[PDB]
């Protein structure tokens, strides 16, 4: 019983690989990068 | 993948004669040993049970052991007796006396070495050895004691192979011997440690099969031994014929045994029907499936409706569709869901083989792991405790040399086996 | 213990809504919708605080630069 | 140009028999490896070369290996009708099976046989000049298919590296079942298969049984029917390398177009003109009708319902008499439908292929003869439902260590169960996260 509880606690806390937030921050950094490098308003 | 068979005692030698007759018939071997079959499918796996002797002959890989030669003279006098190799008959000069201690300690240790030499000579000749198969009664004297002694020695010498046993156990109503509880208890104690898979048969179930299903007016031991030889020869069919979904003894063990002590199984064979009725009903997968789960066709006195199935296996022989098998096993699991252990998502394994037994279009053999087997052991333990409290016949065993501590150990081990089955019967998800 | 009639021996069609082994999946989706909403709220809060810290740093830089210019 | 096929265990060898029967009959190679005396004349051709090599005396021999631990199925191929077609070295057989134990195949028994397999694959790869991938057929439900397939794919992935490996895999059906230990073997196989496969196609026997009951009129089907349908699918996918067409599709294009992220490589498969000979002559079978057919879940060869998820990419292969304008009209009509939905980050969802060779008819077959067919392999989030039921069955069984003593005795650490279960939990979370709408960020 105690081993099963430990494994369940471990399993409920697993982390995925891809994130919406990571893509979102990289996008809103690339946004200002593109605006800086562009020579016509964007 | 070669099997070595061992037949011990009167019951074992008698069942063995019919088994080797059935196997010789399906592969078309004459009682002189000559192959006379009519298809290459018969020859391509003859090695599995027969070794080839010079100029055509085949010899069966079996060891015969007994303490009095009366049975061996009877089997040598039988219609197929000549096929057996003369050097494979091992016998002593005095009987077991229905006593476990004599068979295990006094004449057992005297003869056992010659049996181990014969078993090693037979095993080392195979190019690849599969498990051993043993037939014996647990209620007798030389069968229980010397069979379990030899099983322990073979498990020491070949621990990586499979150990399979077919065993006859005393009926609760039809006793043939007064001291059956001692011999049965000590043998079950030895088997639960040594065995990998054990099948149990009640003579009462074979009588009920004959009277109710076959309506035989005057059955004889030849009929009971034919039913047993049929089921014994059926489990190995996928090892020795082609099929759409091959299976093997190790694969059966892996799918049937959830925990190592839970290796006691129920047996059944489906196409049983009286000679008058057979003209009225054709063979089909629904009819075989309906008979296969009917307790009337199951070979022990305990009834499945009082227990739950942990696992089951079905081996089908014949030209037939896989869809009907899959949908039948799903339908039986869905409609009777209360009789299947809920923490296993699928309890039935299926297997399909192209070649049916001779004279039948199709057949299936059923192996079942059901908790109702606990009822047999409880009955043996009650009769043992009634006899043991009063030292009813103990002086025979103590005079041979047994310490009383073995009886208390064997009783405790059987009680724990019954408890473990009872706990899994009443387990829940929570 | 009955196998039932022959006409009802066929394959039942698969319906994953009534599959007993997929209920945690549907429960997870029903939780996931609200989890996504609260994640969006947290994200906008973090963006606002990042803007605030950037503004404060800009003010500090302007003060330092004007002090460094006036010393000449 | 060339492709090598690897067949593992019972399902893989039996499906191989149907596949090689079809490839022989479509090219015209006799069962003894030769061709008729009048088929040599004509224009100089080599299309068979993708699957056969000639010695110079005109015998053909195939670029395949058959792997099994039990002899029976390979002895049946060795003693059957195609005895002279295969090279005896190609048929490799061990002594005893893996007994439904993944641990027995991977640790104890496959380690002795694996070096012969690698030596044979090396001997094949040395006799090629344009190898473009490995095709693998196996079942993940059995012991040797899972264990030896994983071990061999790991070794191939180290030795050959970047070369692509495409798998056709038979997964455990959602309610039809054959063995008790299927969840453990499927989870442990999938853990190794995640790292070492580029696209994995999933098949379930329950779907092909449903398809054979509804479209064909067969009340009692057997594995030869399912294997012939699988052979037709493989022939449709590989036809793009072998015959002329308007829009060809190289084997690298499937991997490039269907996989958006490196772990999201499991695809659904379906086939359109499954029809009987008696029904085929009363109805027309136009492009739009079979295109409409490929999207109903009753047409699929895997038991999943795509209406509970979103498609990310589809690859449609047309073979036979089809004109591109009809394909464009059909795809635009599908795109109009409201029960077909694509993830909003994949606006351009389709890849098309068009080949002129119509499908071949096999003498004992049950399909009718038809002038055109379409086959689809597609990536969809509905597949996450397939893993969740196996994972639930694993959790139910593992809570009581129901069979673990076999695996630990045969050589495996108990830790391997927890690692695989955690990796499949992360794969389920990946499919949950990828399916989240990008809209409403403000
Ligand atoms: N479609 C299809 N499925 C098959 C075929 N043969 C077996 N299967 C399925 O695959 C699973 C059994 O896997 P096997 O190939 O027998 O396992 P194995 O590779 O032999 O592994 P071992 O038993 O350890 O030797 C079951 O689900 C069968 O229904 C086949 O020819 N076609
Ligand atoms: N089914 C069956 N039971 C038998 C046969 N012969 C003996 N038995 C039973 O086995 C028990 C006797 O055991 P036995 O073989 O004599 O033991 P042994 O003296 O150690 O060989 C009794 O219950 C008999 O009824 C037989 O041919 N078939
Ligand atoms: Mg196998």
């Amino acid at each position: 019983a105690e081993e099963n509880l430990k494994l369940l606690h471990r399993l409920e806390n697993v982390k995925p690989v891809y994130r919406l937030e990571k893509w979102e921050m990289e996008r809103d950094e690339n946004e200002i990068l593109v605006d800086r490098i562009s020579r016509y308003p964007y | 993948r070669e099997i070595v068979c061992v037949q011990a005692g009167q019951c074992g030698n008698q069942i063995g004669s019919k088994f080797w007759e059935v196997i010789s018939d399906e592969h078309g071997v004459d009682p002189t040993g000559t192959y006379q079959g009519d298809s290459d499918l018969q020859l391509e796996r003859i090695n599995v049970y027969f070794d080839e002797a010079t100029g055509g002959r085949y010899v069966p890989r079996s060891v015969l052991i007994d303490l009095e030669p009366g049975t061996m003279d009877s089997v040598r006098a039988g219609p197929y007796g000549q096929i057996f190799r003369p050097d494979n008959f091992i016998f002593g000069q005095s009987g077991a006396g229905n006593n476990w201690a004599k068979g295990h300690y006094t004449e057992g240790a005297e003869l056992i070495d010659s049996v181990l030499d014969v078993c090693c000579k037979e095993a080392e000749s195979c190019d690849c050895l599969q498990g051993f198969q043993i037939c014996h009664s647990l209620g007798g004297g030389t069968g229980s004691g010397m069979g379990t002694l030899l099983i322990s020695k073979l498990r020491e010498q070949y621990p990586d192979r499979i150990m399979m046993t077919f065993s006859i156990i005393p009926s609760p109503k039809v006793s043939d011997t007064v001291v059956e509880p001692y011999n049965t208890t000590l043998s079950v104690h030895q088997l639960v440690e040594n065995s990998d898979e054990s099948m149990c048969i009640d003579n009462e179930a074979l009588y009920d099969i004959c009277f109710r299903t076959l309506k035989l007016t005057t059955p004889t031991f030849g009929d009971l031994n034919h039913l047993v030889s049929a089921v014994v020869s059926g489990v190995t069919c996928c090892l020795r014929f082609p099929g759409q979904l091959n299976s093997d003894l190790r694969k059966l063990a892996v799918n049937l045994v959830p925990f190592p002590r839970l290796h006691f199984f129920m047996m059944g064979f489906a196409p049983l029907t009286s000679r008058g009725s057979q003209q009225y009903r054709g063979l089909s997968v629904p009819e075989l499936t309906q008979q296969m789960f009917d307790a009337k066709n199951m070979m022990q006195a305990a009834d499945p409706r009082h227990g739950r199935y942990l696992t089951a296996s079905a081996l089908f022989r014949g030209r037939m569709s896989t869809k009907e098998v899959d949908e039948q096993m799903l339908n039986v699991q869905n409609k009777n869901s209360s009789y299947f252990i809920e923490w296993i998502p699928n309890n039935i394994k299926s297997s399909v083989c192209d070649i049916p037994p001779k004279g039948l279009k199709m057949a299936v053999t059923f192996i079942g792991n059901n908790t109702c087997i606990q009822e047999m052991f409880r009955r043996v333990g009650e009769q043992f405790t009634l006899m043991f409290r009063r030292k009813a016949f103990l002086h025979w065993y103590t005079g041979e040399g047994m310490d009383e501590m073995e009886f208390t150990e064997a009783e405790s081990n059987m009680n724990d086996l019954v408890s473990e089955y009872q706990q899994y019967q009443d387990a829940t998800i929570e | 213990f009955t196998l039932g009639p022959l006409q009802d021996q066929s394959l039942p069609p698969y319906n994953d809504l009534e599959d007993p082994y997929l209920a945690p999946y549907w429960a997870r989706r029903e939780m996931l919708i609200r989890e996504t909403a609260e994640r969006r709220e947290e994200m906008r809060r973090q963006k606002r605080l990042e803007q605030h810290r950037r503004e404060v740093a800009r003010r500090r830089f302007e003060e330092r630069r004007q002090r460094e210019l006036e010393e000449l | 140009r060339e492709a090598i096929c690897i067949h593992i265990g019972q399902a893989g060898c039996q499906v191989g028999n149907a596949c090689w029967e079809l490839f022989c009959l479509e090219h015209g190679i006799q069962p003894d490896g030769a061709m008729p005396s009048d088929k040599t004349i004509g224009v100089e051709d080599d299309a068979f070369n993708t699957f056969f090599s000639e010695t110079g005396a005109g015998k053909h021999v195939p670029r395949a290996v058959f792997l099994d631990l039990e002899p029976t199925v390979v002895d049946e191929v060795r003693t059957g009708t195609y005895r002279q077609l295969f090279h005896p070295e190609q048929l490799i057989s061990g002594k005893e099976d893996a007994a439904n134990n993944y641990a027995r195949g991977h640790y104890t028994i496959g380690k002795e046989i694996v070096d012969l397999c690698l030596d044979r694959i090396r001997k094949l790869a040395d006799n090629c000049t344009g190898l473009q991938g490995f095709l693998v057929y196996h079942a993940v439900g059995g012991g040797t298919g899972s264990g030896l397939g994983a071990l061999l794919l790991e070794r191939l992935s180290v030795d050959y590296g970047k070369k692509s490996k495409l798998g056709y895999t038979v997964y455990p059906s959602p309610q039809v079942s054959t063995a008790v230990v299927e969840p453990y073997n499927s989870v442990l196989s999938t853990h190794s298969l995640l790292e070492h496969t580029d696209v994995a196609a999933m098949l379930d026997n329950e779907a092909i049984y449903d398809l054979t009951r509804r479209n064909l009129d067969i009340e009692r089907p057997t594995y030869t029917n399912l294997n012939r349908l699988i052979g037709q699918v493989v022939s449709s996918l590989t036809a793009s390398l072998r015959f002329d067409g308007a829009l060809n599709v190289d084997l690298t294009e499937f991997q490039t177009n269907l996989v958006p992220y490196p772990r999201i490589h499991f695809v659904l498969t379906s086939y359109a003109p499954v029809i009987s000979a008696e029904k085929a002559y009363h109805e027309q079978l136009s492009v739009s009708e079979i295109s409409n057919a490929v999207f109903e879940p009753a047409s699929m060869m895997t038991k999943c319902d795509p209406r509970h998820g979103k498609y990310m990419a589809c690859c449609l292969m047309y073979r036979g008499d089809v004109v591109p304008k009809d394909v464009n009209a059909a795809v635009a009509t599908i795109k109009t439908k409201r029960t077909i939905q694509f993830v909003d980050w994949s606006p351009t969802g389709f890849k098309c292929g068009i080949n002129y060779q119509p499908p071949t008819v096999v003498p004992g077959g049950d399909l009718a003869k038809v002038q055109r067919a379409v086959c689809m392999i597609a990536n969809s989030t509905a597949i996450a439902e397939v893993f969740a039921r196996i994972d639930h069955k694993f959790d139910l069984m593992y809570s009581k260590r129901a069979f673990v003593h076999w695996y630990v005795g045969e050589g495996m650490e108990e830790g391997e169960f927890s690692e695989a279960r955690e990796d499949l939990a992360a794969l389920e979370k990946d499919y949950e996260e990828v399916g989240a709408e990008s809209a409403d960020m403000d």
